């Protein structure tokens, strides 16, 4: 049976992209061995992890019913379950997971799992760079507790089932073992739930963000923010929308204006006890009217309290950057305040087909009077954010984004009170550098990381830094200078280097100014 | 501070209008346009305003001025459209000069960076800030996003978080703050120093009314409103509700309803944006607690004079308290001052706290007079200082007993003989 | 070192390290300073090993810390005698009886 498992695993993984596009999440295969039946059960949710279970049908029961028995190791959900169990009709997590995936972003409560799987990849990827101990089993690589708000506004460490959030914000404290810190390092993860009142920071979401950031600063550990939001929450006072009457200048001809909006006594008496509206009694047209001067709204979370809250958390981010590590991952979109929250971390990863904007394309078209912009990606997509120095790195999906976050973390201290992590590198310190900078223009990367030996097909010419340790950021912005991270003998370092070749800066044309032109500017090196 | 020849108790003779205006007219004043003499006064002392960096990023105005003889830094917003002229580089024969129209009440990369520079420079200079905030938001176009508007918007926040002087934001009449432009100057950034005030003709929200109705009050809901308002539409809708009138009559009624409901859209659209505007008033902001108060324009000069005077005097005494015990926080310091005021003046006079003039005079008397009244507040501060150093002594010896007997001698030398007798006794 | 006495400057700190290296290793070994490998190894031995060699450099740092807090105590009482007799009691409580005898004697 193990060989059948391997075969099915490979076949599913190679065609996993198509199965994902067709929304094939479950699969079952029945086959007889030699004869004993076996039933393979496959779950293929979010496209980074494939789960395969295996059960035998066992008839050793007291009745004529037959049940599954697994192999002891990873018994699984169907252990001891009847073979005739019907198919269910979606669950707590589904119909929210489905919406999030329908928007091109991962559901929030799938984020922890991603981390675990990414860590596995990390322990593999770094095995060619350093002498690492044997990795622990996946069950010991990551443990987390969810951070929730109590009735007072303070944090509670809680262990509960996923999908139980009552607000649009979720956060975790995660402890995990990495190659550089195989004893456990801590991070705080904060993320938006795109499916809860579409995006939309409210006061409670702002409060949770604030308190989790405070926790991170108090412990001196990194803060990871996953952005998928729609900016500040807005609303309208619907309890008034269906009650008000217009005091017309000419009630028969409404096209000579109106003077005010008002409530009748029958409506005013039902809202005056709520402090939802401020009116003043007037006598007009022989009628008793309560003229509306201000609307407050009985519903909390839609009014100017969201401005304060937004500003509050913005300040927090500005502080956090100067005390701890802040990293931001953009998975779906960020509007307004969300963008600022990313920017104030100053370390942005942007997934393909996501955008950081302050104003939407539709709003700008309404202001300007014509269909200038078509997509929000024209305003805040990669082709802008990655070339103007806002985004440091681009990734193809959410899983790669999580991996990139962990990768960056492998270079830096576990806390603000710790030293830089050193590795036992597989690249000797005592060697020489095989690449020699020349007088003619050359790629700076060749001296930093090395190059393939141009004479032969194999053979790498070594550079200054440890082989494979170099990772460039902000690559297409200001290409006359190269910046990144690397390791020297297992010692992480920041790297600044200079381009000596001439580069071409391409400046796009603004479609809102039909008299503009795109330009190419030659930028010399060593300047 | 100067003894100004411009009275504090006057009113402002220039009123900001709804149409575009020069921001200088409200700051400094203008020549009276009716006559040949006669100057219409502005917010600040006559002749004290001095602008800097004038031709750069002309959508924002920054400078120095005096309010009642009190120097302040000034930030204000241009509401007229301006023309940015960009020259052509003679080293690139394929380049061209360009004119770009910049609207007012918008933050562009240049004007945002200018504002950051002003804030940082005045924080280092040592002056309070008076901000006349009238921004409708940031530019979101492709070219300003490419030119890094987001970065400079973040810099504004980082500048305000490091203010050490009073920062007073005032929304003038016929001015509004929308969305991104609020969250970067909100008082929550630096709560100890920042305050926000609004006029009665001010507005503030996340989205302008048009942007709100486009989301929450689309055509379907507009029609639902018309269903219960327009007598003609009501009469037609009720008539069509009668069962089995006739085919022809129902067809005619439906066409009449379609024409009437379509004809009435623009007027009920104006109604809808009016309704949404009622959500953006300063009454709501006052109820929710995002602004401190609602002010009148004509008398704002007097108010802000006495308020700034209060805040500066409070800063002096608070600094003294902090130096007496640097381990106190802000709430503790403010509570100490409030309690001392009540304890000295009496509980009946406890209401005299939200009165900037009266309390400023009291604070001045405690700070400026010596060898005389002797400033009871100074005595309380001295008590704090004494106990704080005592706690440090005890803390150091208790955390480290191994030094207790090395200092025990020196502190028993410069004492009275009776004190030495007590030391020996113990 | 800086935490032991935050009132030291950079030259003082570097001088202390140089002197301690020579005093412990010897003057003949004083040339072993402009040798990154050798000196890094020595520093590592002083920083990573405990309950053992006991890291003599840590003892010198502790001496600095002790004297600094002592100077703070003296400075506060001498700058402000009015509190001298409010703390005199508490610091004569958690002491040995012989120490109390010295307090009473003197
Ligand atoms: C005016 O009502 C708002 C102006 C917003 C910026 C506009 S939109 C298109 C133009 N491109 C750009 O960068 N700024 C202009």
């Amino acid at each position: 049976p193990s060989k059948i498992e391997e075969s099915v695993r490979s076949m599913v993984m190679r065609y996993g992209s198509r199965l994902w596009k067709l929304r094939v999440l479950q699969a079952e295969l029945k086959i007889n061995i030699r004869a004993i039946p076996i039933r393979l059960f496959l779950t293929n949710e979010s496209g980074y992890y494939l789960d395969i279970s295996l059960y035998k049908e066992v008839t050793d029961s007291r009745t004529a019913q037959i049940m599954f028995q697994a192999y002891g190791d990873k018994q699984g959900p169907l252990h001891g379950m009847l073979i005739n169990t019907p198919y269910v009709t979606k669950d707590l997590l589904q119909s929210k997971r489905f919406q999030a995936q329908s928007l091109g972003t991962t559901y929030i409560y799938d984020i922890p799992e991603m981390f675990r799987q990414s860590l596995i990849k990390l322990w593999e990827s770094m095995s060619t760079q350093a002498f690492l101990p044997s990795p622990p089993l996946p069950s010991d690589m990551l443990t987390y507790t969810e951070l929730v708000l109590d009735d007072q506004g303070q944090l509670v460490h809680m262990n509960r089932l996923p999908g139980g959030n009552e607000i649009g914000m979720v956060a975790w404290k995660m402890t995990f073992k990495s190659p550089e810190y195989p004893e456990g390092r801590d991070i705080i993860v904060i993320g938006n739930d795109i499916t809860y009142r579409i995006g939309s920071f409210g006061p409670q979401e702002d409060l949770l963000f604030l308190r989790a950031s405070e926790l991170a600063r108090a412990e001196g550990i990194p803060r990871i923010y996953v952005s998928a939001n729609s900016g500040a929450r807005i609303g309208l006072a619907e309890e008034i929308r269906h009650m008000f009457h217009v005091a017309w200048v000419d009630p028969e001809d409404p096209y000579k204006g109106y003077r005010y909006l008002y409530l009748t006594p029958q409506d005013y008496k039902r809202v005056s006890a709520l402090n939802s509206v401020h009116c003043e009694h007037v006598e007009d047209e022989g009628e008793s009217r309560y003229k509306i001067t201000d609307i407050i709204g009985k519903e909390e979370g839609i009014g100017p309290e969201n401005l304060r809250g937004s500003g509050m958390i913005a300040g927090e981010s500005s502080l956090a950057y100067n005390e701890i590590i802040t990293i931001s991952l953009v998975t779906c979109r960020a509007i307004g305040i969300g963008a600022y929250l990313v920017r104030l971390g100053q370390r942005t990863i942007q997934v393909e087909n996501s955008h950081l904007i302050l104003t939407g394309a539709g709003a700008l078209n309404k202001v300007l009077g014509r269909e200038v912009y078509t997509s929000n990606n024209q305003l805040g997509g990669i082709q802008i954010m990655h070339n103007n120095g806002v985004t440091h790195c681009t990734v193809c999906d959410d899983f790669e984004g999580v991996f990139t976050v962990l990768h960056w973390l492998s270079y830096m201290p576990k806390s603000v009170h710790s030293s830089v992590p050193l590795l036992n590198s597989k690249d000797p310190i005592d060697r020489i550098i095989e690449f020699v900078p020349t007088k003619t223009p050359y790629d700076p990367r060749w001296m930093l990381a090395g190059r393939p030996h141009p004479t032969q097909k194999g053979q790498w010419l070594s550079g200054f830094f440890d082989y494979g340790s170099f990772s460039e950021i902000m690559q297409p912005w200001a290409q006359t200078v190269v910046v990144g991270r690397a390791r020297l003998g297992g010692i992480p370092v920041g790297v600044v280097a200079v381009e000596t070749r001439t580069v071409e800066l391409s400046i796009p044309a603004d479609p809102a100014n039909l008299d503009s032109e795109a330009k190419i500017i030659q930028q010399a090196g060593q300047v | 501070l100067l003894n100004s020849k411009d009275p504090i108790d006057r009113i402002i003779e220039f009123v900001p209008t709804k149409t575009p205006y020069d921001p200088r007219w409200m700051l400094a004043g203008r020549p009276h346009p009716t006559q040949k003499g006669q100057w219409l006064s502005g917010f600040f002392d006559y002749g004290s305003f001095s602008e800097i960096m004038q031709p750069w990023a002309q959508t924002v105005v920054v400078g120095r001025a005096r309010l009642g003889g009190i120097p302040v830094g000034v930030v204000a917003v241009e509401t007229r459209t301006v023309e940015l002229s960009i020259p052509a580089d003679p080293a690139n024969l394929d380049s061209e000069a360009k004119i770009i129209q910049q609207a007012g009440q918008v933050w562009f990369p240049d004007s945002a960076f200018k504002t950051y520079q002003a804030i940082k420079d005045f924080n280092r200079e040592g002056l309070p800030l008076m901000v006349f905030a009238n921004w409708r938001g940031f530019s979101g176009g492709m070219k300003d996003m490419y030119d890094q508007v987001l970065k400079f918007g973040a810099y504004i926040v980082d500048g305000l978080r490091e203010c050490c002087q009073p920062v007073l934001v005032y929304i003038p009449p016929q001015a509004e703050l929308r969305g991104g432009s609020w969250v970067v100057i909100d008082s929550s950034i630096n709560p100890r120093h920042m305050e926000m005030y609004a006029d009665r003709e001010s507005r503030g929200s996340v989205l302008e009314p048009e942007g709100t109705v486009e989301i929450k009050f689309r055509r379907k809901d507009l029609v639902k409103t018309m269903r219960r308002v327009d007598p003609v539409y009501i009469h037609l809708a009720e008539r069509l509700g009668t069962p089995e009138l006739s085919t022809a009559e129902r067809k005619e009624l439906e066409n009449k309803l379609k024409e009437r409901e379509e004809f009435l859209i623009p007027i009920y659209h104006q109604v809808a944006v009016q309704f949404a505007d009622l959500h953006d008033t300063p009454g709501r902001m006052q109820e929710k607690g995002v602004i401190s108060d609602i002010l009148d324009w004509k008398t704002s000069r007097t108010f802000f004079y006495w308020r700034l005077r209060r805040l500066l005097l409070e800063d002096l005494v608070k600094k003294k308290i902090h130096n007496a015990n640097p381990e106190l926080t802000d709430g503790q310091i403010q509570a100490m001052l409030r309690r001392w005021f009540v304890e000295v003046e009496g509980t009946v006079k406890a209401y005299v706290w939200d009165n900037n003039k009266d309390l400023a005079e009291w604070l001045e008397k405690q700070l400026t007079e010596e060898d005389g009244v002797h400033s009871v507040i100074e005595e309380n501060i001295k008590c704090i200082s004494r106990d704080y150093v005592l706690k440090q002594i005890r803390s150091l010896v208790q955390a480290n007993p191994e030094v207790a007997m090395d200092s025990i001698i020196h502190m028993t030398q410069h004492i009275s003989p009776t004190q030495r007798a007590e030391v020996i006794r113990i």
